[PDB]
DNA sequence: AAAAAAAAAAAAAAAAAAA
DNA sequence: TTTTTTTTTTTTTTTTTTT
């Protein structure tokens, strides 16, 4: 199962 | 240096699916097309804020090369004793605009024009129970007058205080609730926790009987303990040499809380 | 693609005629001709806003080539802690005047010269509690100097304001209520919502006593729950490919409020 | 027994 | 000496073709000519300027034997609290023809005169919210007089200037607006601005996690930060004898802002 | 993709 | 010989919780 | 019956400046 990198959620973020 | 690389890891923040996550993404959305307003409650380490999160980055602001972004998902957090004048301001900073100076009624009509054009479907209000109850008129008010779904999200008082008003119970009437873990799901996660998130070079097999004791005793179910919990007990365990995750060294962390 | 052609329909809105809809406009007409101001009262899901606007859209503004349009009655809606700056404001937006700076006598002589001339013959107050006490000054001279019925509508906490200034008491003596559904005439309205307004291709029979059990426990008579538990039924059921409400989709929507 | 568009009522509105 | 000419080149300034500058020039030249009056809004770090002269520059004053230039385009930029009487000095001097000594109608029988006969089609507005609210009488009846579109370019506070009046509010009611880079946008234009301007001898991989890292918390996606950042590192690590940029120099200059 | 110069725009100008 | 931008200015006001 | 203390509005006659 992914897991999700919180900082890269936020990094990627619009 | 191979153990500053990973203590750097474990020290880290990560999101994982589970079943409670899920099941509330698939509500939510059911609700922001539905365009009707509802709340969240639970207790207070069950992992409220980062399923809402979770949400929010799965859909992404939009832009074309003119106008403004489109923003499907607002999200806030108010301050202690939030007032009317304050969540104007978080809702225009959070869409990218300048707030210029003015009184309350200003706010408001930037709000209302920010907010349309703009598409917002949805806006998420965390730790709902601090507002002042004076905001409630404001908030009920831009639910009915534009199509925008309001969810409040929070711990068990967020009821006792919605309860003291009836315009506002009813506007959020429906609701989902968050709990703790138990049985298969509880063991099944702290699996899932091992071979996803802490992967150390051997493991533990923390689903054998005498470990789950201790931290079923430790944790009690909430996912906020159960994280600290194992990540306190790998990077401690990793800073005096051990491949895994032992007995002594995981009741050495659960007795320091 | 019909599917769509009909959830678009489901998901929108209408006024259905009821009795207490009825029971209104001739009770509001009577008020009207013979000048005199009174309160609406009744539960928070009753359906008094829109009883309300169904009997402004049953007098249309009217229009010659020269003067001002001629607008007999006159709704709006003040925001929370409205002042009297506020509501000048508004009476004159609504008649389609633009509001230029001043101060608040400026905004009151204006008002009143709008108000002239063009016939208004009644002002409606929604949510009248959220008015401040000193408004109640310039609301009570507006209707002793210009022949206006002022009608305030709102809940049972309306009445613990007014109570407190024997001055509005007694304009606004007064009164109609508004109350909640039951026996026949809950039953005979969930049949006409069927036929009405769901219109699914079989429909379900809900006079049944099986359904409406189901429906009685889940809306308790307030009219704002039956419209929307029953809408949530159908486009829900019609997404699977039903051509009816059935129990277990009803008591699936009733189990999520 | 007709019943009235919502949103009819208000795009005829004067 | 090669440091030395290099070093001179960092420290210029260049035009780098981006989005936000194509589609300007695309919509304003679809309104110039349409002959139709616009605005263009942004945060006061988007290159709006920059923009604009990239486009006055496509767009040369023409000469034959005799007549004056003909010239499409015009740019100005008012002084603070402008008047009508100054205004009218910068149209003509612009178009290079001597102003003298007269009262405010002479200035203005004579800016029409030269806007006259020399082809206009475009009068853009640097900073238009420094215009005193009396000048905008004369600006607006340009627009109506002359086949001229006029583009009032500014910050936020203009909006709030400009719907002061109906009047003008109206006649500019069109726009365009300047924002942020983000995502994919952010970090395309670190490459670009790393092969198309700085030209380092090896060069430094800007759009590694790292780096971004620091350069977007750095600029916040501005492209007015972001150039001055990169600059000052490139020159920064010249003086030093490096060939890339690296990490302690970027965040070295990074710091100080 | 090619840059423009700004000293360049400005001295080739009208 | 006439318009324009502050100038803070101190009251004035309910108005809430605890004990 | 008592004690803080807390945020919001409201007008308000003066003062200086300029073209
Ligand atoms: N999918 C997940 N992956 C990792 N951690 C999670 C996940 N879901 C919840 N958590 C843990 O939840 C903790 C954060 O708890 P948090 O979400 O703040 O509680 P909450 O749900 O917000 N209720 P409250 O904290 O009272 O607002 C962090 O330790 C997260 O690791
Ligand atoms: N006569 C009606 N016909 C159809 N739907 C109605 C009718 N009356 C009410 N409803 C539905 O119920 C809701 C009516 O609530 P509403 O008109 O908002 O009551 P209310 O008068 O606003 N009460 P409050 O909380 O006091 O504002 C609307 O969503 C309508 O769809
Ligand atoms: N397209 C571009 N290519 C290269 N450099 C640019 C570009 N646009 C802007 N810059 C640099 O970034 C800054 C642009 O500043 P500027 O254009 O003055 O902001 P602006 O758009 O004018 N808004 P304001 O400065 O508030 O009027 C200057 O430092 C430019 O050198
Ligand atoms: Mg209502």
């Amino acid at each position: 199962i992914e897991v999700w990198d919180y900082e890269q959620l936020r990094e990627e973020y619009g | 240096e191979w153990l500053q690389a990973e203590i750097a890891r474990l020290k880290g923040k990560s999101i994982v699916p589970l079943q409670q996550v899920k099941t509330l993404h698939d509500w939510l959305d059911g609700k922001r097309k539905a365009r009707k307003s509802c709340r969240v409650v639970g207790e207070s380490r069950t992992g409220k804020t980062v399923a809402c999160d979770a949400y929010r980055y799965r859909h992404k602001p939009q832009q074309e090369a003119g106008r403004p972004p489109t923003v499907p998902v607002v999200y806030i957090r108010p301050h202690q004793k939030c007032g009317p004048k304050d969540l104007f301001k978080k809702i225009t900073e959070y869409l990218k605009y300048r707030v210029t100076k003015g009184t309350v009624s200003d706010f408001r009509d930037r709000t209302i024009e920010v907010l349309k054009g703009c598409g917002v479907e949805m806006l998420i209000i965390d730790e709902a129970d601090r507002l002042k109850p004076e905001t409630f008129a404001d908030v009920r008010d831009i639910a009915e007058d534009l199509g925008i779904a309001v969810v409040l999200v929070g711990t068990d008082r967020l009821d006792a205080v919605i309860k003291r008003d009836e315009q506002v119970l009813e506007r959020f009437r429906a609701h989902l609730r968050f709990g703790k873990l138990s049985g298969e799901d509880f063991k099944n996660t702290v699996e899932m926790w091992e071979q996803m998130v802490l992967k150390l070079p051997v493991s533990s097999n923390l689903k054998s009987k005498e470990m789950l004791r201790i931290l079923t005793s430790a944790t009690e179910g909430y996912i906020g303990r159960l994280d600290e919990i194992l990540r306190e007990a790998a990077i401690r365990s990793l800073s005096r040499g051990l491949k895994k995750i032992d007995k002594a060294v995981l009741q050495e962390v659960a007795k320091e809380y």
